[PDB]
Formats: C-alpha cells, structure tokens, sequence
C-alpha cells in the first residue's frame, strides 16, 4: 500500500511499500527518491522509532500511515 | 564587530543557530525548540481528538516526532513559523506563485529564510546591507541591493522555499554599527 | 523594573521585579499570573537558562527585557 512519509522540511513522500516489509527497505525506496542515506534515515511513526530489523506490520502501519523521517537535513 | 550575537556550533541542532540568528540576535533557547514544536502537537492533538477519523490519528497525531523533541536535534518550518508567531511576525512564501505575487521589493523587508530541504540559508538586513550567515558559514555573505532582487529570484529558479519575516523585527547593535559599513 | 514575559503561545505580560529579585520569586509571580507551577515554568534570557536560585542582577537583565517561559520538553 502508499504511506505518507513526513520528512524534516515540510514533504510528505508518498511510497508503495508492503505489509511485510522490513523498515530497512523503506528506507532504500526513501533513498531512491530523496537521496538521503539509510544508515542516517531515523525514521519513526507516532513517537516510536522504527527498528531496521522489524517490519511495517510490527508497528501496525497500514495504508495512508503518517511516518516521520527524523535528520540533520539542514545540514549547517 | 563590538557586540554581535555570534555563536557558533556544529553536529545538528542546526536550528539553535538559525533562530539565535533570526532576529538579529538572541533571544530564543534550545529547549524552547522543542516547546515551540509542541504547541502545534498541542492544538493539533486537540483537533484530531474531536476530528478523529481512524485510530493513527489518536496514536500518529498523539505523539508527533520532532514536535515532542527531535532525535539528532532539527525542526522544520514547524518551529520556525511557530517563533515568530509568538513574538508578532508572520511568514510570508515568497516561492509558492500563489503569494510570490505579491512582487514586494525584499530589500524593504527585515529577515527571510531559504529552505532546499538539504540546506537552509539564514539571510537578515545588517545596518544597510543584508547578510546570510549558518553554523556552515563563518563569512557572512555580503549581499548587494541590486544583487538581493537577483538572488531571490534565483532561489525561486532553484526550488529554495523562501519563508520571509513581516513585521517589526527587533533590531539589535549589530544594525546600529553596521550603517558605518559602505 | 517592569522586565516581560514570552508564553508559548504568543502572549506577553508586562512583570514587574526588582534588581535583587530571585528566578524563584519571580516564578510565584507568573504562577498567580499564569497559574503553571514554577517547577513547571522554565525562564530563558538569550541561549541561556534561568536558575530558581539566581537573581536577575547577575542575568544582566536590565530595564524592560523580555524573558523565555519555556513548559514543554516531554517527548516520546
């Protein structure tokens, strides 16, 4: 299914993902559109963070789900 | 350069730098950047309490990351347009067309700031001129008048959010001492 | 010395002190005012905290300057 994921700047990318995908993954399909590195994509949804090694289901995250990518976007 | 308020830091909390620097000095604090994040967390939990359409929006919208305290330290527009709405200013788009054309003059205006998603430039009028400074930049970036209305319009071009501050801005001694600079 | 104070929300009041008044004395203030706890209340002048047991001579706060009153810093 499509989620929205809120990153730090004021976008909401909206990426298909699957139930039984791992949280590393979404970050790689993160990282093919906005380019920003997995190993720093500090991703949570509702105040908790989403483990690498888990899955969407693990968080019960559905379609249209509100997930915030948390980085040093600004940079400087 | 007797009394400027330059701070300097590096390694995130880009923000604690961009809002010490927004109103030409500080004023603001690191803690804050957290509680000013909250009051939309605030009104917004509120709002989706009465509002509820699905159960995300009492979880998702319960506990909003960033807005209860960020994880490396950075806020987006949420603290921003939050910091000056309590102290008087509002944040006017000047790269959305649907306020862009207004075509207000940005040397009349006090302090905007540019946002690539990547990157984000702290630009404010110094005595006479206007100057762009960051915790990535030492040099404040001395920007011309005539080089002002090209360097907006380039940013538009790039795809530079470009949130300006209306108002009256607080002006500090760095303003003063500054109108003795060309 | 009639100094001020920044709520979260916008709001300013004109609080009056005097030079040798204390953080803490100064929080009973807002607490009548506001009615937020002072170990709720937090102060900040400039980047810089403001301890219940310090007083407003050493701050540097001088006549008609505003103050940070910062209550928000939970977060999970």
């Amino acid at each position: 299914m499509q989620i929205f994921v809120k990153t730090l700047t004021g976008k909401t990318i909206t990426l298909e993902v699957e139930p039984s995908d791992t949280i590393e993954n979404v970050k790689a399909k993160i990282q093919d559109k906005e380019g920003i590195p997995p190993d720093q994509q500090r991703l949570i949804f509702a105040g908790k963070q989403l483990e690498d090694g888990r899955t969407l289901s693990d968080y019960n995250i559905q379609k249209e789900s509100t997930l915030h990518l948390v980085l040093r976007l600004r940079g400087g | 350069m007797e009394s400027i308020f330059h701070e300097k830091q590096e390694g995130s909390l880009c923000a604690q730098h961009c809002l010490n620097n927004l109103l030409q000095g500080e004023y603001f604090s690191p803690v804050e950047l957290s509680s000013i994040a909250h009051q939309l967390d605030e009104e917004e939990r509120m709002r989706m309490a009465e509002g509820g359409v699905t159960s995300e929006d009492y979880r998702t919208f319960l506990q909003q990351p960033s807005g209860n305290m960020d994880d490396s330290g950075f806020f987006s527009i949420q603290v921003i347009s939050n910091a000056l709405k309590v102290w008087g200013l509002e944040l006017i788009l000047f790269n959305s067309p649907e306020y862009q054309r207004l075509r207000i003059d940005p040397i009349n205006e006090r302090s905007f700031i540019c946002n690539y998603k990547e990157h984000w430039f702290t630009v404010r009028k110094l005595g006479k001129q206007w100057f762009n400074l960051n915790s990535l930049l030492t040099g404040p970036e001395l920007i011309s008048d005539t080089y002002l209305a090209l360097f907006l319009a380039q940013l538009q071009q790039e795809g530079y959010s470009i949130f300006v501050v209306k108002g009256d801005l607080p002006d500090c001694e760095a303003d003063q001492l500054l109108q003795m600079i060309r």
